[PDB]
RNA sequence: GGAUAGUGGCCUACCAUGGUUUCAACGGGUAACGGGGAAUAAGGGUUCGAUUCCGGAGAGGGAGCCUGAGAAACGGCUACCACAUCCAAGGAAGGCAGCAGGCGCGCAAAUUACCCAAUCCUAAUUCAGGGAGGUAGUGACAAUAAAUAACGAUACAGGGCCCAUUCGGGUCUUGUAAUUGGAAUGAGUACAAUGUAAAUACCUUAACGAGGAACAAUUGGAGGGCAAGUCUGGUGCCAGCAGCC
């Protein structure tokens, strides 16, 4: 038989259920930020498990130690890229602290709520999953992106979706039908 | 020195006494004599299909007074005679006589589920039909 | 026709097989996908190399269009890309038109059959006429 | 004796309540929005109890 | 010494009781193929591993063997045991723990489909074959964001602000509104290009779908554990609920 698919989870659900603080500051979150699911929180925080994972196993190696030295740079690098942690560090720091806010934050869904083109998270997932949207110069309809912080100032409106011109939208053809049924 | 031997050689001992202590636990002693297999009705299959031979009117345990509605089912793969709770409110008018029935444990690992007594089993599904669906009028069972 | 914009990509001279292998993408704006009657001669007038020693395929247009990427290929000349090119490729193309031929299952039961059937049979087929009276 | 009867009484006597029209709830994000709006953005009561489904006294 | 390809009590011709054993021999059990691994984790652990890779074994049960470099081969043979098929009854033919499929068994598991296009193997290394393999069909256990509506006006309830008839209005909105409108896109309907020679399944179209059952979301629960009703009718130790109380 053919080598076998590997695949893997992305969250992890809470060990105790009913928790009324988790359960508040959850649907707190999702509010603010515009998430369907519990689970889109979930993995967030099992993203961070694996980076907490992560950094704690590095930092009890000692300092000049050449596996922190070039895995704890790369985790650097990559959190820096994603926007995640502040960029203005050099100490290994903040990658401990990172709160679940953070994360988030970075997602696509606020990222375009944030950059005026949204008006809000709820209208912002509404508009990314309608195809609204080019990061690059190609049309995403994903709500978690991870904006990898070379792509704020790439943001843009998909050219293949009304406001760009040649393409009013479908509602808006059935009016231009209506315009020439009106006087006939 | 806390009795237990402590010597960097005394690995053996402590094996050993691990080993006979274990037995001492009810899982592991169950687990490894293989009563499911050997006792338990099921034969340590989650569920199992069977006759029904008679309706119950099994008496509630104090301080609780009330019939549960049970029917005495001999199982096909083993011929055994068991008792399953029919578990809600009129499921006995679906569960009458003679029928095949889908046989689920009450959770309980092989105990009482409340105060019914010596019942281990309740019915999950008539003549390939799930009780909670008769229950619910969502599926009828075959008239013919 | 209109700023279809092809061009190919990692263009290596093979010429074991005699042929340039490269990948193709098109920018492709206002348009659903481009065709092989119209990217294979596309293709062949870039390169005049000739005009049948073409051959595209793969071609995934770009999730949301405008853009697809695929891989191609030309030839020194068709009586050369006759030697090489895959035979469903050519038939698709129009280089060749596949007869009509038994199926899987009966092409494997036929062989079963003679299989059963020792010598040419032109025998076999007088002795059971011989036969067949009584 | 007598267990042959007298089952399924009270989902017999139990008077046939028909289920009320009304209008299906935002359902996902937007259900999401509506728990979070029904939470935290009103701050009529939340000295003491904070009552989630509190019945007519 | 014989046999073996070869070592060897492997087998054949003798003494010595030699060999193993509480550091567990030898027996018994295994709902035991072993391992790489899996699940679960503070650290140590516990449980599992028929199964994508490696090794072993088997071809209904035993046994024996031919050919061959290699088999004690079973889509090779021979025999007995069990089962079992076709016979104008004298005979003949076996073997899906390959694929698809069927019956039984059970709680439990899919198509008697298309192909060698890919992967690779075999042959007379140079157009063949390949249920190996791939592709499609069934498949809501396992996994990956993934739709089930988004925006604006329009009567007051008041986390708050300018002025003092503090109910004389507010760029300022949190919402009951079965009051609308200028919205947006998807589920998807192939003789159109992109893959298997016959076709399918994200895109875009001479062309299409959305204003309420519309094109709604279900499954569980609301005494506590464990977030969520001393709200309303019905039953009245009955029916029933209740993992535990």
């Amino acid at each position: 038989p053919r080598a076998p698919r590997t695949y893997s989870k992305t969250y992890s659900t809470p060990k105790r259920p009913y928790e009324s603080s988790r359960l508040d500051a959850e649907l707190k979150l999702a509010g603010e930020f515009g998430l369907k699911n519990k689970k889109e929180i979930y993995r967030i925080s099992f993203q961070l498990s694996k980076i907490r994972r992560a950094a704690r196993d590095l930092l009890t190696r000692d300092e000049k130690d050449p596996k922190r030295l070039f895995e704890g740079n790369a985790l650097i690098r990559r959190l820096v890229r994603v926007g995640v942690l502040s960029e203005d560090k050099k100490k290994l720091d903040y990658v401990l602290a990172l709160k679940v806010e953070d994360f988030l934050e970075r997602r696509l869904q606020t990222q375009v709520y944030k950059l005026g083109l949204a008006k809000s998270v709820h209208h912002a997932r509404v508009l990314i999953t309608q195809r609204h949207i080019a990061v690059g110069k190609q049309i995403v309809n994903i709500p978690s992106f991870m904006v990898r912080l070379d792509s704020e100032k790439h943001i843009d409106f998909a050219p293949t979706s009304p406001f760009g011109g040649a393409r009013p939208g479908r509602v808006a053809r059935r009016n231009a039908a209506r315009k020439a049924e009106a006087s006939g | 020195g806390k009795g237990k031997p402590r010597g960097l050689n005394s690995a053996r001992k402590l094996r050993v006494h691990r080993r006979n202590n274990r037995w001492a636990e009810n899982n592991y002693k169950k687990r490894l004599l293989g009563t499911a297999f050997k006792s338990s009705p099921f034969g340590g299959s989650s569920h199992a299909k069977g006759i029904v031979l008679e309706k119950l009117g099994i008496e509630s345990k104090q301080p609780n007074s009330a019939i549960r509605k049970c029917v005495r089912v001999q199982l096909i793969k083993n011929g055994k005679k068991v008792t399953a709770f029919v578990p809600n409110d009129g499921c006995l008018n679906f569960v009458d006589e003679n029928d095949e029935v889908l046989l689920a444990g009450f959770g309980r690992k092989g105990k009482a589920k409340g105060d019914i007594p010596g019942v281990r089993f309740k019915v999950v599904k008539v003549s390939g039909v799930s009780l909670l669906a008769l229950w619910k009028e969502k599926k009828e069972k075959p008239r013919s | 026709s209109d700023a279809v914009t092809i061009r190919t990509r990692k263009v290596i001279s093979n010429p074991l097989l005699a042929r340039k292998q490269f990948v193709v993408d098109v920018l492709h704006p206002n348009r659903a996908n481009v065709s092989k009657d119209e990217l294979r001669e596309k293709l062949a007038e870039v390169y005049k190399a000739e005009k049948d020693a073409v051959s595209v395929f793969g071609f995934r247009t770009q999730f949301g269009g405008g853009k697809s990427v695929g891989f191609g290929l030309v030839y020194n000349s068709v009586a050369e890309a006759k030697k090489f090119e895959p035979t469903y490729r050519l038939v698709r193309y129009g280089l060749a038109e596949k007869v009509e031929k038994a199926s899987r299952q009966q092409r494997k039961q036929k062989k079963n059959r003679d299989k059963k059937i020792f010598g040419t049979g032109k025998r076999l087929a007088k002795k059971v006429a011989r036969r067949n009276a009584d | 004796h007598g267990s042959l009867a007298r089952a399924g009484k009270v989902k017999s006597q139990t008077p046939k309540v028909e289920k009320t029209e009304k209008p299906k709830k935002p359902k996902g994000r937007a259900y999401k929005r509506l728990l979070y709006t029904r939470r935290f953005v009103n701050v009529t009561l939340v000295n003491g109890k904070r009552r989630m489904n509190p019945g007519p006294s």
